[PDB]
C-alpha cells in the first residue's frame, strides 16, 4: 500500500514529483511546495526546535520556495544564520514521507541501451548534427522486452534488414548465438527509415517514459547526443520530449586536457552503469570498454569480429544489429549478480534523497543527518563558505624494499568512523583546546595527557565526554543497523539450508507455501510444518529465503559504503558539517593510532623475542600493519613444523592468544592518554603469509609503499587451501601490457613468493623462448595521431610482412615490457631472473 | 458511571477535578473505534489522537470504501469516537451512595464537556457573564440530570451549578489524599495499551463471506 516517489524535481515554484500511488500506479503531481527554514530567537520565544549547539530556533513558513531561497540570500548579506534543510527536494520528499519508505522495485520502470553510429572518422561526436544513428536498442523491465530500432536506409548505408530467424550465424564464429535465450522479449520493429524511426522513439518514451535510464557510458555519449541530433532536426521544444517535464538543462565538466558536456532531463535519473560500476565495484579496472569488464563479469570477450573499426557498418547488419543487443543485454546481464541498480535504490529511499544522488556522499549524508534531526524537532545548521585547505592524510610507512619470508597484518575495525567515535567528535561537541606537543611526544607517550576531563585529539582539541556528538551518534546509528540486517541475512540463510535438507524425500501433496518471515531462524512449529510440506511449496519457500537473504546483504553493503563514506565528507567544505578542526583532528589522530600501535607492537614483540630496537613491523598504511614474524618463527625453529598448516596454526594461535591482547592494551591505553570517551580502536589479525614448507620460496617481498605482495594461507580465520598471491600494485595487468606478458609476470612472483629463485630462473627461461613465437599484432603497441597511410599500420600487405615477421625484435619488444618490470621484483627481493654470472666464486679457496 | 431510577432517569451531582501545574492536565483525550459482527467486537483505541488517521485500520478501512456513502449504517458502527475522560469527584448519587465523597473517573463525549466552554467570559456582552471553573477552589458542580421517556436515550438538564469552593481544601490532610486518588490522565493517551492490524481484520473477516 504505502506510495513512494520515483524522481523529484524543482521546476520553479513547484516540486514535480512522479511516484507508484496506494493502487501501485504510476503518476506525477505537482505542489506548490511551501518550504520551512529556520531562524535563531531569544530563549525569550522558546519553542520546541533548537539547533545541534542547542540554541532555540524559529520556524519560517514560506509561501513559494524562491520566497525561501531568497530569505538566505539575504540573511546572508544581512549577516545571520538561516538554518533548516536549503535543499527543499530534501525537505520535500521528507515532509512527503514522514515514514520509512518501502519500495517495490517491479513498479519502477528501468531502461538500458546503447546507441550505434557510424562516421568517417571512427570516434563520432555528440553535440554535432551527422547523426546516422546506425541502430538504438531499448529495454524497459516492466514489458521485459528489447525495443531494436534499425535503419535500412538513410543518406549512408542500406539494406540488409535485420534477421530474427538468423540469429547473427551458425556453426560458426559469426553469430554468436546472441538471442541465446528467450526470444518472447526481442522486437523487431522498424519501420524502414530514420526521418521516422529516430521520432518513434519520443512516442515511445511517451509510452514508457523511463524512470532509471542505465546503459554503458550513457550519460556521456548516447543521451547527450540522442538530444543534440533531435533538436537540429525537430527543434529544441521538440527535443525536451525525453524529459516527461519537457524541462533539461545542460552542464559542462571540466576535465584535465579535455572537456565534454552533458545532458540532464529533468524527471528522470541516469545512472550511468559504467560509473555504477566504477563506484560500487571495488576493482578499478585498467581501461573499461565493456569489451572487458564483461570478458570479466561473465568471463568471455564476444562477437568475435573481423572488419575495419569506425566502417563495419556496410559489413552486416545480421552481425551488426546482433550487437545492439548482446550489448544492451550484457550491461544488463551483469546487474543481474552485481545487484547495483538494487544497491542504488536501497540507498536512496533509505536517504529520501533523489536516486542518482548515491553518486554523492555529501548529499545522501547529509539527508540522512537531517531526517534523524527531524525526528528530534533539532535544526540542521546551515552550509557555510569555506576555503579549501589541505590537510595530513593517512600513514603510510616508507618500507625497506625487502624481502620478507613469513609476515601478519593486522588491520584497524573501519578506523575514522571508530576515531570519531571514540573521541566523540562533532561541530557541536567541541570543548576547547590545549597546549599541543610535536605529534611524534603524543606517539611515544611523553608528551603530558592533553586533558583531564576532555576527549581529546593529537591536534589540540578537545571534545565533551559526558554528550553525544551529533555526527558520531548518527554512525553509531548506521553501524547497528548494518549488523542489524546482516542478522537477517544469516537466519534467511540459515532457513534456505533447513528448507535444502527438507528438499530431499518432501511429502507427496498439493498444499501451499507457508507464511513466515525469512530473518527469523524457523521455530519448532514450522520446522516441523515444512517437512510435511509439499515439494511445491518448499521450493517456493527457499526462492523467498533466498529473496531475503539478498535483499538482507544489499541492505547492509549499504549501511557498510554509508560508513565508509562518511569521512569521505566530514572533510569535505561543501558539507554542512565540515569542520576544519575536526577535519584534522580526525586524521592526526589516525596517524598517532597507528604509529603508536606500532611501537606498542615492536616493544612487546622485541621482548617475547628476547632483544631489543628490531623493528618487528615492517609497515603499515592507514588502517593495517604488517608484522615479520620471522624471529617468532625460529624461536620454534623452521625445522620441526609437520607441515604449512602447522606453522600456520602456530602463528594464528600466536596472534589469537598473544598478540591481538598485546595489542587491546596498547589501545587502552592511548585511549586513556588521550582520556577519550570509549575505547573503539579494535586491531584484529588479518592475513598470514610465507612459503610454503620446505620450499625454497621468497614468502612475499615489499618494493614500496602499496607496492607488493604475499603468500596468503589464512585470511581472517578462514584458511585457504591452495594459497592466495595477494598483489598490491606492481602494474601487471597494466593496460598496456599483453595479457600473454601479463600472466607470465603473474607466475613470475607466484615461483618467487612460493619456489625460490630457482624456479623464478627456469620459468623466466621458458617464457623467453614461449615469447619469441607468439602472434602477429598482439605483443604490437599502439599508438595513432590521426589516420594512417592509403588495425593503423598492419593488417597486412604481404610485401612488408616477409620482411616485418623477420625484422621485428622480441629483444626489445620484451626488454621493455616484462624484463623491466620483473627487473624491480627481482631486485627488491634481492633475487635474479637469470642466473648472474657469479664473481666471488673465482675467489676460490 | 451512572446508575438509573429503574425508570429511565437518574440523578447526581458530579465535580471535575483539576491537576495543580507541570502535572497532566484535568482533560485527556482518546479516541477510538467501536462494533461487532460475527462475534467480533473490534474495540480499539484510534490512531486519530495522534497525527495518525491511517496506520489507524479502520479509518482508512472507511475512507478506501468511504462506506459514509456506499452503505452508512456500517459507518456509523465504525466511526470514531471520542470520549473526553476526566477524573471526578461524586458528591451526591442517592442510587449508589457508596460513591459519595469518592474519587473516580468518568467517561463523557461531547455534550457535557461543551459545557465548562459556555461557563466564562464568552457567551454574551453588553451586561458580562461568569469567569471560570474546575478548580478545587473555585468552581461548579455538575447536576447530571437523565430523562428517558418517549423521547430516546439519556438526556441535558445536567448544568453546573453556582461558582463555590469545596468542602475541607485548605487542609494538607485531605490535600494530597486528594490528589492521590486521581488517575491523573496521561496513561489514556500513549503507547501503554495498544495492539496490531491482526485484530482488525479477524474481526472483519467474514463480513462478505470471501
Ligand atoms: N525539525 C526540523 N525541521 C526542519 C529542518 N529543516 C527544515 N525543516 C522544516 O520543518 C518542517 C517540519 O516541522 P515539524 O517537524 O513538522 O514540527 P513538529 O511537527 O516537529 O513540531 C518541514 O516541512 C521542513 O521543511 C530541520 O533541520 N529540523
Ligand atoms: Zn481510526
Amino acid at each position: 500500500m504505502k506510495e513512494f516517489y520515483l524522481t523529484v524535481e524543482q521546476i520553479g515554484d513547484s516540486i514535480f514529483e512522479r511516484y507508484i500511488d496506494s493502487n501501485g500506479r504510476e503518476r506525477t503531481r505537482e505542489v506548490e511546495y511551501k518550504p520551512s527554514l529556520f531562524a535563531h530567537c531569544p530563549e525569550s520565544q522558546a519553542t520546541k526546535y533548537f539547533d545541534i549547539y542547542g540554541k532555540p530556533c524559529t520556524r519560517k513558513l514560506f509561501a513559494n520556495m524562491r520566497d525561501a531561497s531568497q530569505w538566505i540570500k539575504r540573511m546572508e548579506d544581512i549577516g545571520l544564520e538561516a538554518l533548516g534543510m536549503d535543499d527543499f527536494k530534501l525537505a520535500y520528499l521528507s515532509d512527503t514521507y514522514n515514514y520509512e519508505i518501502k519500495y517495490d522495485h517491479t513498479k519502477i520502470r528501468v531502461a538500458n541501451f546503447d546507441i550505434e553510429v557510424t562516421s568517417p572518422d571512427g570516434f563520432p561526436e555528440p553535440s554535432q548534427a551527422k547523426h546516422p544513428i546506425d541502430a538504438i536498442t531499448h529495454y524497459d523491465s516492466i514489458d521485459d522486452r528489447f525495443y531494436v530500432f534499425d535503419l535500412l536506409n538513410s543518406p549512408y548505408g542500406n539494406v540488409e534488414e535485420w534477421s530474427i530467424e538468423i540469429a547473427a550465424k551458425l556453426q560458426e564464429q559469426g553469430g554468436d548465438e546472441v538471442p541465446s535465450e528467450i526470444i518472447d522479449k526481442i522486437i523487431y520493429m522498424p519501420f524502414d527509415n530514420e526521418k521516422e524511426l529516430l521520432m518513434e522513439y519520443l512516442n515511445f518514451w511517451q509510452q514508457k517514459t523511463p524512470v532509471i535510464l542505465t546503459g554503458w557510458n550513457v550519460e556521456s555519449f548516447a543521451i547527450p547526443y540522442v538530444y543534440n541530433r533531435i533538436k537540429n532536426i525537430f527543434g529544441e521544444s521538440t527535443a525536451k520530449r525525453l524529459s516527461p517535464h519537457r524541462k533539461t538543462r545542460v552542464k559542462v565538466i571540466e576535465n584535465m586536457y579535455g572537456s565534454r558536456e552533458i545532458i540532464t532531463l529533468f524527471g528522470i535519473s541516469v545512472l550511468d552503469y559504467i560509473d555504477l560500476y566504477k563506484k560500487f565495484s571495488f576493482t578499478n579496472q585498467p581501461s573499461y570498454s565493456l569489451d572487458y569488464i564483461s570478458e570479466f563479469e561473465l568471463n568471455v570477450g564476444k562477437l568475435k569480429y573481423d572488419g575495419p573499426i569506425s566502417k563495419l557498418r556496410e559489413s552486416n547488419h545480421q552481425r551488426y544489429i546482433s550487437y545492439n543487443i548482446i550489448a544492451v543485454y550484457r550491461v544488463l546481464q551483469i546487474d543481474a549478480k552485481r545487484q547495483f541498480i538494487n544497491l542504488s535504490l536501497d540507498m536512496g529511499y533509505y536517504a529520501k534523497i533523489q536516486i542518482q544522488s548515491v553518486f554523492s556522499p555529501i548529499k545522501t549524508w547529509d539527508a540522512i543527518i537531517f531526517n534523524s534531526l527531524k525526528e528530534q524537532n533539532k535544526v540542521i545548521p546551515q552550509g557555510r563558505s569555506h576555503p579549501v585547505q589541505p590537510y595530513p592524510g593517512a600513514f603510510v610507512k616508507e618500507p625497506i624494499p625487502n624481502r620478507y619470508k613469513y609476515v601478519m597484518s593486522f588491520d584497524l575495525t573501519s578506523l575514522y568512523p571508530s576515531i570519531i567515535r571514540q573521541v566523540n567528535i562533532s561541530p557541536e561537541t567541541i570543548a576547547g583546546t590545549f597546549k599541543v606537543a610535536p605529534l611524534h611526544d603524543y606517539i611515544n607517550a611523553v608528551a603530558e595527557r592533553p586533558s583531564d576531563v576532555y576527549s581529546c585529539s593529537p591536534n589540540g582539541m578537545m571534545y565533551y565526554k559526558d554528550r553525544d556528538g551529533v555526527v558520531p551518534t548518527e554512525i553509531t546509528k548506521v553501524f547497528n543497523q548494518r549488523k542489524e540486517h546482516k542478522g537477517y541475512m544469516l537466519a534467511a540463510q540459515r532457513n534456505g539450508e533447513i528448507i535444502k535438507e527438507a528438499l530431499h524425500n518432501p511429502n507427496l501433496s498439493v498444499d501451499e507455501p507457508l507464511d513466515v518471515d525469512y530473518r527469523f531462524d524457523f521455530s519448532d512449529e514450522i520446522k516441523e510444518k515444512i517437512k510435511k510440506l509439499s515439494a511445491k511449496s518448499l521450493n517456493e519457500m527457499l526462492f523467498r529465503a533466498q529473496r531475503t537473504e539478498v535483499a538482507g546483504m544489499t541492505a547492509q553493503i549499504n549501511r557498510k559504503l554509508l560508513i565508509n563514506s562518511l569521512y569521505g565528507a566530514l572533510g569535505n567544505v561543501w558539507f554542512r558539517y565540515y569542520d576544519l578542526r575536526n577535519a584534522t583532528a580526525i586524521t592526526t589522530f589516525g596517524q598517532m593510532a597507528l604509529q603508536w600501535i606500532e611501537r606498542k607492537v615492536n616493544e612487546y614483540l622485541n621482548e617475547v623475542c628476547g632483544t631489543e630496537g628490531e623493528a618487528f613491523v615492517l609497515y603499515g598504511d592507514t588502517d593495517s600493519i604488517y608484522v615479520s614474524a620471522d624471529k617468532i618463527i625460529d624461536k620454534v625453529g623452521e625445522s620441526k613444523f609437520r607441515d604449512t598448516n602447522h606453522w600456520v596454526d602456530f602463528l594464528d594461535k600466536f596472534a589469537r592468544e598473544r598478540m591481538e591482547p598485546a595489542i587491546d592494551r596498547g589501545f587502552r591505553e592511548m585511549c586513556e592518554y588521550m582520556n577519550n570517551k570509549q575505547h573503539l580502536m579494535f586491531m584484529d589479525r588479518e592475513a598470514i603469509a610465507g612459503p610454503p614448507l620446505g620450499s625454497k620460496g621468497i614468502g612475499g617481498f615489499w618494493t614500496g609503499k602499496k607496492r607488493y605482495a604475499l603468500n596468503v594461507w589464512d585470511m581472517e580465520g578462514t584458511r585457504y587451501a591452495e594459497p592466495k598471491l595477494k598483489i598490491m600494485g606492481l602494474e601487471t595487468q597494466k593496460s598496456s601490457t599483453p595479457k600473454a606478458v601479463q600472466k607470465a609476470l603473474k607466475e613470475c612472483i607466484r615461483r618467487m613468493l612460493q619456489e625460490g629463485e630457482e624456479s623464478l630462473q627456469e620459468y623466466f627461461k621458458e617464457f623467453e623462448k614461449e615469447f619469441r613465437q607468439l602472434n602477429y599484432i598482439s605483443i604490437a603497441s599502439v599508438s595513432s595521431a590521426n589516420n594512417i597511410a592509403k588495425p593503423s599500420g598492419t593488417e597486412i600487405t604481404d610485401l612488408i610482412k616477409d620482411d616485418v615477421l623477420h625484422w621485428m625484435d622480441y629483444t626489445v619488444l620484451l626488454e621493455k615490457t616484462f624484463i623491466k618490470p620483473l627487473e624491480g621484483f627481482t631486485s627488491a627481493a634481492k633475487l635474479d631472473y637469470e642466473k648472474k654470472a657469479s664473481l666471488f666464486d673465482m675467489f676460490d679457496f | 458511571k451512572l446508575k438509573l431510577d429503574a425508570s429511565g432517569n437518574g440523578q447526581a451531582v458530579i465535580r471535575f477535578l483539576p491537576a495543580k501545574t507541570d502535572d497532566a492536565l484535568p482533560f485527556a483525550i482518546l479516541v477510538n473505534h467501536g462494533f461487532k459482527k460475527n462475534g467480533k467486537w473490534y474495540i480499539e483505541t484510534c490512531s486519530s489522537t495522534h497525527g495518525d488517521y491511517d496506520s489507524c485500520p479502520v479509518c482508512q478501512y472507511i475512507s478506501k470504501n468511504d462506506l459514509y456513502n456506499t452503505n452508512k449504517t456500517e459507518y456509523s458502527q465504525l466511526k470514531r469516537k471520542t470520549s473526553y475522560w476526566a477524573n471526578i469527584l461524586v458528591v451526591k448519587d442517592p442510587q449508589a451512595p457508596d460513591n459519595e465523597g469518592k474519587v473516580f473517573k468518568y467517561r463523557f463525549g461531547k455534550k457535557i464537556w461543551d459545557k465548562i466552554n459556555a461557563m466564562i467570559a464568552v457567551d454574551t456582552e453588553m451586561g458580562e457573564t461568569p469567569v471560570d471553573v474546575t478548580c478545587p477552589w473555585e468552581g461548579a458542580n455538575f447536576v447530571l440530570k437523565v430523562k428517558q421517556v418517549s423521547g430516546f436515550s439519556n438526556y441535558d438538564e445536567s448544568k453546573f451549578l453556582n461558582q463555590s469552593a469545596i468542602p475541607n481544601i485548605d487542609d494538607e490532610s485531605f490535600q494530597k489524599e486528594l490528589f492521590e486518588q486521581m488517575v491523573d490522565l496521561s496513561e489514556m493517551t500513549s503507547k501503554d495499551k495498544f495492539k496490531s492490524f491482526e485484530e482488525l481484520n479477524t474481526k472483519f473477516n467474514q463480513v462478505l463471506g470471501t
